[PDB]
RNA sequence: CCCGCAGAAGAAGCACCGGCUAACUCCGUGCCAGCAGCCGCGGUAAUACGGAGGGUGCAAGCGUUAAUCGGAAUUACUGGGC
RNA sequence: GGCCGCAAGGUUAAAACUCAAAUGAAUUGACGGGGGCCCGCACAAGCGGUGGAGCAUGUGGUUUAAUUCGAUGCAACGCGAAGAACCUUACCUGGUCUUGACAUCCACGGAAGUUUUCAGAGAUGAGAAUGUGCCUUCGGGAACCGUGAGACAGGUGCUGCAU
RNA sequence: AGGGCUACACACGUGCUACAAUGGCGCAUACAAAGAGAAGCGACCUCGCGAGAGCAAGCGGACCUCAUAAAGUGCGUCGUAGUCCGGAUUGGAGUCUGCAACUCGACUCCAUGAAGUCGGAAUCGCUAGUAAUCGUGGAUCAGAAUGCCACGGUGAAUACGU
RNA sequence: CUUACCACUUUGUGAUUCAUGACUGGGGUGAAGUCGUAACAAGGUAACCGUAGGGGAACCUGCGGUUGGAUCACCUCCUUA
RNA sequence: UAAGGAGGUAUUAAAUGUGGGAAUUC
RNA sequence: GCGGGGUGGAGCAGCCUGGUAGCUCGUCGGGCUCAUAACCCGAAGGUCGUCGGUUCAAAUCCGGCCCCCGCAACCA
RNA sequence: CCGACUUACCAACCCGAUGCAAACUGCGAAUACCGGAGAAUGUUAUCACGGGAGACACACGGCGGGUGCUAACGUCCGUC
RNA sequence: AGCCAGGAUGUUGGCUUAGAAGCAGCCAUCAUUUAAAGAAAGCGUAAUAGCUCACUGGUCGAGUCGGCCUGCGCGGAAGAU
RNA sequence: CCUCCUAAAGAGUAACGGAGGAGCACGAAGGUUGGCUAAUCCUGGUCGGACAUCAGGAGGUUAGUGCAAUGGCAUAAGCCA
RNA sequence: GCUCAACGGAUAAAAGGUACUCCGGGGAUAACAGGCUGAUACCGCCCAAGAGUUCAUAUCGACGGCGGUGUUUGGCACCUCGAUGUCGGCUCAUCACAUCCUGGGGCUGAAGUAGGUCCCAAGGGUAUGGCUGUUCGCCAUUUAAAGUGGUACGCGAGCUGG
């Protein structure tokens, strides 16, 4: 399937809202390097943190062999930085994960060939 | 189907990390490939094609 | 048990070195790999991980585990409290 | 489980598992939508503004080959910058050099120079005239230009959470 | 060497200029302080509508130059309008610095003549020669201030009280 | 040979203990989730105890009890020395 | 000046803040 | 078979009676705050299920088609 | 602001050719119907007025049709 | 009709294919040797091969071929005393 | 109740056959006299655009009829006075 | 002066239940069975895109077409409403063949064993239980096989009565 197109999806993690804001950094790396490849994206769905960044985010991905340039930064992103979001400016680690899954294509409907039903009338 | 891939993702925390961006020491590696670079804002800002073409070129 | 023969000739390892606890540095490593009796150690300048040099303690043994008592006045008779 | 109760429940009374603490009193602070007393353009009493407009300027974001880098609650944002056309400039594109643009040392040459020519966007490369001096045991040497090595130079590269 | 640092759907901070009549414009005419100057300040005179140009004094300055302060005052006009308010933007023609003003300088002349008619929620400074307003100079600097630093002119309101 | 006693063995019904069981109750734990903010200050309605009712949840309310609760300043008027 | 009694004072509103912190010690 | 519905992202109005789309939340911008929520000041977003007809003109009236609801589906 | 090319392509009107129609007709029968004339034939077979009714569940066959499945010994019309 | 000869060459036409030789296809589909011999009509080989065959010669010596209109028949054609 | 088809070229003709309408309107929308002729498209034209009003051309009732359908309507039954 | 619109208008004035039921009638009219039909149902055949490595037809067979049976669900309402008792079971059957086993054959993508598919063949044979009123069906365990149907979905003047 390395030559269909894809969909990125990008969940905070153990941070919270460090992971969260590491999850729109993350977004926004992402959305740049398909802009530098010359893919399409398109933000089906997406869920913002509260106090700042993104809970989730599913990106759909549309280009030439997109799935088989995205399909190895599935996984789990670790970020070292000092938190903005700690009082006294600690050095944190959060988390983000990031999974790419490949288009399916739309399944055939199969009518039911009668000569595998068998009907009774009682 | 999708319920195994949700039980064979792993979890998002302390020892699922497959590539590591330390900005206090401007070092971003891989843990799978190996590479490493120094450029974190080129990475940032989407410069990822080092390591994606290592992870291909690894297969 | 004794006498004679030959040549240093045939004979040293184990644990440990952050504190408790005698004994410290370099390199690798980078919350990983690992250590850990307790406190803990490792997130890129580690006497705590691993190797090396040095050192400390024991020794044909040295460590680990299991077990009992001690320390535990932590069932207190000796010998405690409300 | 037992006993008691109409019931609600009472009474009696464990274990597994888990942690390296839980706790009492007092001490120094900090905090309180606790108290008291003071002060400050803090209110109050005023005057003039900002937020609307156009422009300037910084920022963010976005864009870009690059839009160099830093500052980024009060205490960044006409801030470093008391002044980016070139230079600056640290950035990008292309063209170029490798002991080297900037030093010391060694060897070897050539005064220093000055003037030109050509080619190139320029860096630079090639050539042609012209001076060949100053100290000076005619041993010279060294102001200065090159060439050849290698110790080295060089970096506004990272860490202000080593200083 | 050329380009970028000057980009531009947009958001914020800090500024300048206004929305007029306590004003705009025209003429005339008073009163400062502080400071800079030698690859500099540059008078005068002549030319140019002008920015400026040519020639050329003086001054390392209480001496010469920058360099008439402006608000003000007197007279006249405008008579309330998007105006004789505003001066953004744009076209044409130029000057100067600088090897070189295309990207991307400042200034001048002619034309043009945008928003803006006192600004929501909210928010800032100031207690006296202060606020407000009016000019002037300096550094940085070849050229390039509404920014910064400094200097004077006019010159308030209010503070019951905690 | 017979009787008595008696081992194996058989039947029925209980007790106890171990393992197991669809489902179900709570408990402990967690380097981030969701809903609130119940306690610690008078924690913003003092807290807590017994009991009862109610409620997603911490909890709320009633009745009685405890202090293991903070504060207690200031102005005016009157009287006495 | 001291003592006692009475009356008035008072904010309606105000939820939340994850996960990496001691060299200064013979 | 008989009735209803389908309208900004969500839930509801507007249909009857043709001319016109509203409310609440949500979204976006600016405030307040150390910051988020709450709060305050502003904005944006539906051509009305889908086709067709009728009309000068249709969210509205009519007819298909799709989806969703109700009822009914009996004696047998 | 203009606009330039090209077409997997799709095509109104118009022109030429080919069909289709219960609710289409620039055409159009056979029959049937109305009226007039004439002969022959018919026990007036016709009409009017009066007395007495019955009947108003039809069936099949033919032809022309609606419906149904160009089903029914189906159902509903027209006609013998 | 049989029957006897034959039934060649470039050349396995190339590609795509795993292989592709007439005979998976795609894809061209020609000229030469001439009596004639298809870049193949069928069988066949994993592929070839092989077997035919179309074509053509030679012996035997009168018909032979396959459409059109039409009459009558045949198959298709299974049920319960 | 009205219009068309079924309905077989006179009238009439059924079905829980196929399609639609009516339960009004108008003192002018009636009477008469005089006059007039449509839809639609094309070209040109201020705002003005796919579509307003104006001018010309093509066309010839493809319009119109107060409201369904049918039959009519230019001598108009349509439009104006 | 009437939506007397059930529009030739019963009255000025009117809804339901009956499985507690009753009378007069109807096979003029439904429920069962028969009849007609055969949409549907079941069983065949025709064409051959394709599947089957190649190869339409070993086995299948799309898009379409033509039949047979009566055999399901129906349509109709011809018989019976002065009465043709009904699901399943039990007992006892009888016939058809569109054959489940045993018999005979053809082709096979038939090595053998074991199958597939079609043709001929009706002599004989062709389960017991769990659940359910069940038919049906699923399940357990057998068997050479546990056939498909007609017979008023055979059979209550033979039984049962869930
Ligand atoms: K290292
Ligand atoms: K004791
Ligand atoms: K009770
Ligand atoms: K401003
Ligand atoms: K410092
Ligand atoms: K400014
Ligand atoms: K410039
Ligand atoms: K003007
Ligand atoms: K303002
Ligand atoms: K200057
Ligand atoms: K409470
Ligand atoms: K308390
Ligand atoms: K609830
Ligand atoms: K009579
Ligand atoms: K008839
Ligand atoms: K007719
Ligand atoms: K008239
Ligand atoms: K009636
Ligand atoms: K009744
Ligand atoms: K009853
Ligand atoms: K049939
Ligand atoms: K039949
Ligand atoms: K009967
Ligand atoms: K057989
Ligand atoms: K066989
Ligand atoms: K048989
Ligand atoms: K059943
Ligand atoms: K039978
Ligand atoms: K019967
Ligand atoms: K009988
Ligand atoms: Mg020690
Ligand atoms: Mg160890
Ligand atoms: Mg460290
Ligand atoms: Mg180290
Ligand atoms: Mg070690
Ligand atoms: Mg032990
Ligand atoms: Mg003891
Ligand atoms: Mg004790
Ligand atoms: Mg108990
Ligand atoms: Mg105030
Ligand atoms: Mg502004
Ligand atoms: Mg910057
Ligand atoms: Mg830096
Ligand atoms: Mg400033
Ligand atoms: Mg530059
Ligand atoms: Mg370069
Ligand atoms: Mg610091
Ligand atoms: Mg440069
Ligand atoms: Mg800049
Ligand atoms: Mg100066
Ligand atoms: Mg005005
Ligand atoms: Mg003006
Ligand atoms: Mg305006
Ligand atoms: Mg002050
Ligand atoms: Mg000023
Ligand atoms: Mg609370
Ligand atoms: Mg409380
Ligand atoms: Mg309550
Ligand atoms: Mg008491
Ligand atoms: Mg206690
Ligand atoms: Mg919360
Ligand atoms: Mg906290
Ligand atoms: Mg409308
Ligand atoms: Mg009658
Ligand atoms: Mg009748
Ligand atoms: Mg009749
Ligand atoms: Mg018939
Ligand atoms: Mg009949
Ligand atoms: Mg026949
Ligand atoms: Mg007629
Ligand atoms: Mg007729
Ligand atoms: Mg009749
Ligand atoms: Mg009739
Ligand atoms: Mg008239
Ligand atoms: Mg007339
Ligand atoms: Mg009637
Ligand atoms: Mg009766
Ligand atoms: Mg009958
Ligand atoms: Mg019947
Ligand atoms: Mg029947
Ligand atoms: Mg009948
Ligand atoms: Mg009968
Ligand atoms: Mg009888
Ligand atoms: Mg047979
Ligand atoms: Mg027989
Ligand atoms: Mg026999
Ligand atoms: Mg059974
Ligand atoms: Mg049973
Ligand atoms: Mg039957
Ligand atoms: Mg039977
Ligand atoms: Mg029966
Ligand atoms: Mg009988
Ligand atoms: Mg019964």
């Amino acid at each position: 399937y390395d030559s269909a197109d894809c969909y990125l999806d990008i969940q905070a993690g153990s941070g919270g809202t460090e992971a969260q804001d590491w999850a729109s950094m993350l977004e926004r790396m992402y959305l740049r390097w398909a802009e530098s490849r010359g893919f399409k994206t398109e933000i089906i769905k997406e869920s913002e943190g509260e106090v700042a960044g993104i809970k989730s985010v599913t990106i759909k991905i549309s280009g030439d062999y997109a799935y088989g340039w995205l399909r190895t930064e599935t996984g789990v992103h670790r970020l070292v930085r000092k938190s903005p979001f700690d009082s006294g400016g600690r050095r944190h680690t959060s988390f983000s994960s990031a999974f790419v899954y490949p288009e399916v294509d739309d399944d055939i409907d199969i009518e039911i060939n009668p000569a595998d039903l068998r009907i009774d009338v009682y | 189907e999708k319920q195994a891939m949700e039980d064979n993702k792993s979890d998002i925390g302390w020892g699922s990390q497959i590539r590591s961006y330390v900005l206090d020491d401007s070092r971003i590696k891989d843990l799978r490939t190996g590479v490493e670079t120094r450029n974190t804002q080129a990475v940032l800002d989407g410069s990822l094609d080092q390591f994606i073409e290592a992870s291909l070129k690894a297969g």
